RNA sequence: ACCAUCUAGUAGCUGGUUCCUGCCGAAGAGCAGAAACUCAGAUCAGUUUUAAAUGAGAGUUUCUAGUGGGCCAUUACUGGCGAUGCGGGCCGAACGUGAGGUUAAGGUGCCGGAAUGUACGCUAGAAAGGUGUUAGUU
RNA sequence: UUGAGAAGCUCAGACGAGUAGGCAGGCGUGGAGGUUUGUGACGAAGCCUUGGGCGUGAGCCUGGGUCGAACAGCCUCUAGUGCAGAUCUUGGUGGAAGUAGC
RNA sequence: GCGAAACCACAGCCUGGGGGCCAGGUCGUCGCAAUGGUAAUUCAACUUAGUACGGAACCGUUGAUUCAGAUCAUUGGUAGAGCUAUCAUCUGCCGGAUAACGGCUGAGCCAGAAUCCGUGCCAGAGCGACGAUAUGUAUAAAAAUAGAGGUCUCUCCUGUAUCGUAGAAGAUGGGCGAUGGUUGAUGAAACGGAAGUGUUUUAUUGACUUGUCCAUGAAAUUCCAGAAUCCAUUGCAUACGACUUUAAUGUGGAACGGGGUAUUGUAGAUUAAGCCUUUGUUCCCAAGAUUU
């Protein structure tokens, strides 16, 4: 099932699966917005990945976790080519979530999630940690807004919660549920 | 290098990269000095300090005249933090303006229609109800509140008559304390010397003086040592405490291409980048240093006061 | 020195040498064709068995053009390059214009067409040292 | 059954790289003879054309515009017959450039 | 004003691999900071201390060396002003993470360098605030996979789920049961600041209602398609632009008339020129042109 837009929550994704499922839904003119970008999983230790990027530092040198990402999608499409740069134009990678689309559903891919990718125990390192150490300065304020989207949503689910238990209560009181309930509904 | 590449700053104030570490613990001020670099004076400062080679030693320095006082301090301005750097998330600014900031924020006042704020002075004062929903808003949701002021350009003696708006950020209290503060600074003249005495060392900022086909580059002293504030408009500017008689800060017969400060100056004791009536940046220091020379004040005895223009040994 | 003929002086040489399609086609005496004859009731073969199998119709006299370089690789030989484009990146494959099907080599995370297949395992990767690790021998 | 341009028509199967080199068939130009009861001031030739068509091609046919006096197909004859280049010859025209410069 | 010439396949961003091949690199004001650069260095003396053990070291203090950035009060130079002088003056830090190396438990932590990254300083490419002017586009907790949520008990093991889904592309009526549901337009009040541009509560008004059961109509689409600038003006600026000013009926500015101011100098003249300043005077004033 595919549609127009999509949010995706990056965290506990993998940073190269998840950006190669990203761009191949990118180059099939879905656009695509992921979120959260800064809980960014990357396998190996630490130091791994701290030694690539100041390699990478020995081109211009971006260091937030949202252009991360951006970086590692736009190796995996045709950025030399029309086709490619219209598919990143459709790709919006955010760290944290921006309050547009915290009111809307956020979807994960199994396909690049660390649990079922990652054997116990092996060692891995977090994009946003990576970036605050590299030059990123903004991942307390991030982790201070996280706190509050959390805390506001989490009332949001009990108000959510509360009012469903209306509705559940109410459906078996109709005797239609158990009238015709051999449809399997 | 640190300051290279050379670039004259094209704003004539000193627009401050970093200011204060504002805490809300310390009481609700500012941090900042509109200065005008008026001149200079050999400031003697007699070093009463025991150990010192200097000790009690009259020290006849510049005492570099920055013009500072009154600065119209109008409003405050939100500022929220946002996960993609600072965002001003209001500017309010108080119901009553001036001349000069009308000047200020337009380029041909005279020729122009006086718009400037016009039906926003009318909503400041009918519609007060907007402006204190929106401060209310702006001590809700903004992190920081800069706090706007003017200068007196206009007020003081100066060809220009354009306001230098400054968005001082109030350095320290609260956002209740910060938004009361700036609510009995509202349409204000904030003073430089009731901001601080600049009797001491401190982090004056701001262009340099432009020498020709250079300077003119946006500078910070770093620890600059204030001897005095050189209150142009009293009589006693470069009275000390040995010079006294109501010496006058400017040169006997008015500072070379500055004149008398109709204010009170920032004069400081060393160095100042920017010529004669070039707008300063004097502010408070990022940082905080404890050093016992900076600690120890060096009493201001004699200044000069001579007709440097000429005889400049003529001090009355 | 100049001027006019001789003079279109002397060429192993330099540079150039003008429409199309088709067919055959090297070399790098031999190799390629044309006529004439003699022909499954004829002899042959870059082949193999033995001390016949299998494929192919076999040849001749005559002339008449072109070439007699070198390079690569395995073991002087052998191929390949050279006159040869196409798939992959040496391997594969000998090419009229197309439709469809299926494959070789190489591939199926994304760029990139194609399983983020299934199953079993080890942990930078595509002379000897290590109180690093996993399976075993004495 | 009409399907002999017997140089015609018809059936089948295989095959298709190609330099030197060999063989064959064709396209084009100037002039010659014959021919088309050929074309032409109701417009020849030429030229222009995002108009159309045919041939694998060389090329040919054509609509429209321009033009104003001659031209072509077919069968043979003939040759000063086909160009992208020769630091080719002649003419024309560019960028350099309104530059260097007076 | 006149005016060539040589030359010219074609054109002009770097790295690597085999100069084009392959793979990568409306105006204006006040602010934000992606990114790039970066800076301080060394020595001496005193106090420690003639102490610890003949003779230190920690800390602190006073100063100097080099370098960097500024300034002309004073002094010197330059012919008063301006310029300028390690010939003059001022200024030039603290956080994190580390290496070697030493510890803690027994990997994970601590201590730890002029090292590294930040604070600060310099530049500001992308942006903020303010002033005047598309086929039903459905679905919002957090954290873990060697545990969470809800009330000692229960559930997870994907959304193949949930909400909406019949109508001449959605017509025209009647009955039964509840105060429903979906909304369009007004009137509001509460919430949303990270990019809040959306969430509710509603008070009405105008509709539909398939909640249920009946009554008419569809057809021959007879098999898919009001400012800114120029001119002028200011010198905080200046090779020219640009900048700071004013500058468009009043501290209006511009000029002088000057005064003050000083220089040289033997009191005088210049008398601000980048000395001040004017109860002094006159002149003129978007005045036009031009762009939005």
């Amino acid at each position: 099932e595919f549609q127009k837009v999509v949010v995706i929550d990056a965290k506990g994704h993998l940073l190269g699966r998840l950006a190669s499922v990203v761009a191949k839904q990118l180059l099939g003119g879905q656009k695509v917005v992921v979120v959260r970008c800064e809980e960014l999983n990357i396998s190996g230790h630490f130091f791994r990945n701290k030694l690539k990027y100041l390699a990478y530092l020995r081109a211009f040198h971006f260091r937030a976790p949202s252009r991360i990402f951006q970086k590692a999608v736009r190796g995996m499409l045709p950025h030399k080519t029309a086709r490619g740069q219209a598919a990143l134009e459709h790709l919006q990678a955010v760290e944290g979530i921006p309050p547009p689309f915290d009111k809307q559903k956020r979807v994960v891919v199994p396909a690049a999630l660390r649990v079922l990718r990652l054997k116990p125990g092996r060692k891995y390192c977090t994009v946003g940690r990576l970036s605050s150490e590299v030059g990123w300065k903004y991942n307390d304020i991030v982790a201070k807004l996280e706190e509050r989207r959390k805390v506001k949503s989490a009332a949001f689910y009990q108000a959510k919660l509360a009012k469903q238990k209306k509705i559940a209560s109410a459906k078996e009181a109709s005797p239609v549920n158990q009238k015709l309930s051999q449809f399997g509904y | 290098l640190g300051f290279l590449p050379r670039k004259r700053a094209s704003r004539q104030r000193g627009k401050v990269k970093a200011f204060p570490k504002d805490d809300a613990s310390k009481p609700v001020h500012l941090t900042a000095f509109l200065g005008y670099k008026a001149g200079m004076t050999h400031i003697v400062r007699d070093l009463d300090r025991p150990g010192s080679k200097m000790h009690k030693r009259e020290i006849l320095e510049a005492v570099t005249v920055i013009e500072t006082p009154p600065m119209v301090v109008v409003g405050v301005v939100g500022y929220v933090e946002t996960p993609r750097g600072l965002r001003s998330l209001t500017t309010v600014w108080a119901e009553h303006l001036s001349e000069e900031v009308k000047r200020r924020f337009y380029k041909n006042w005279f020729k122009s229609k006086k718009k400037a704020f016009t039906k926003y002075a009318k909503k400041y004062a009918e519609s007060t109800q907007s402006i204190n929903r929106e401060l209310e808003r702006i001590k809700k949701y903004c992190s920081v509140v800069r706090v706007l002021a003017h200068t007196q350009i206009r007020k003081t003696p100066l060809a220009q008559k354009k306001a230098h708006l400054m968005e001082i950020q109030v350095n320290g209290g609260s956002v209740a304390d910060k938004v009361e503060w700036a609510r009995e600074h509202f349409e204000k003249t904030v003073d430089i010397k009731s901001t601080f005495e600049q009797n001491e060392m401190i982090d004056v900022i701001g262009v340099t003086r432009g020498k020709g086909n250079a300077g003119y580059m946006h500078r910070t002293q770093l620890n600059s040592k204030i001897y005095r504030i050189g209150a142009g408009d009293d009589a006693k500017n470069a009275s000390t405490d040995f010079d006294a008689t109501e010496k006058r800060i400017t040169p006997m017969g008015g500072f070379v291409r500055y004149g008398v400060v109709e204010n009170d100056f920032v004069m400081l004791n060393g160095a100042t980048p920017g010529p004669v009536k070039r707008v300063l940046t004097l502010r408070k220091s990022l940082l905080t240093h404890t050093s016992r020379k900076a600690l120890e004040p060096v009493s201001l005895k004699w200044i000069d006061t001579a007709s440097k223009f000429g005889h400049g040994r003529f001090q009355t």
